[PDB]
């Protein structure tokens, strides 16, 4: 420890507690624990049936009563 | 195209006719647009093997004189070919030469 090595040691002991707001800390970053694979794919999830997003007002029955008036 | 060729293409149609206007609704309501909510029942999905050559879309439409196999015209039931042939001689009627 020379004087003319310019640390910038003022600076670097400085604002010394960071919260997890301002820089984190080491109490953050092994929460996503693990790298997760699971095989058990759709058609696999039980679902033996199969339906589409939406349109699910009005099912009963009707035998293609569709066209009006042919 | 091989009197064969010709011979398919009524067998198809004839077998289109006779399983899949009936079994069309088999499809319809069982697996398709009707099977929302009113399950999948397992039937059909067994069934359909025999039908395999009867499908309507496993028919090309062909050309009932000459047999071609491409170039049909549904508009007329003939194909490019001999189409022109009967435009020709006048037996296609109202039809002539376009000019715009």
């Amino acid at each position: 420890m020379k004087k003319d090595i310019h640390p910038k040691y003022e600076e670097i002991t400085a604002s010394c507690s960071c919260g997890n707001v301002m820089k984190i800390r080491s109490t953050v970053g092994h929460d996503l624990n693990l790298d997760v694979c699971s095989k058990c794919h759709p058609f696999f999830t039980g679902k033996q049936r199969d339906v589409a997003t939406g349109g699910r007002v009005d099912r009963f029955n009707k035998r293609f009563n569709i066209p009006g008036s042919k | 195209a091989k009197q064969s060729m010709k011979a398919r293409e009524v067998k198809r149609v004839a077998l289109a006719d006779k399983y899949f206007a009936k079994r069309a609704e088999l499809k319809a309501i069982i697996s398709d647009v009707n099977a929302s909510d009113e399950d999948r029942w397992n039937a059909v999905l067994k069934l359909q093997t025999l039908p395999r050559d009867s499908s309507p879309s496993r028919q090309r439409n062909r050309c009932r004189q000459t047999g071609r196999p491409h170039g049909f015209l549904r508009k007329f039931g003939l194909s490019r070919i001999k189409v022109r042939e009967a435009a020709m001689r006048g037996e296609i009627p109202g039809l002539k030469k376009a000019s715009w």
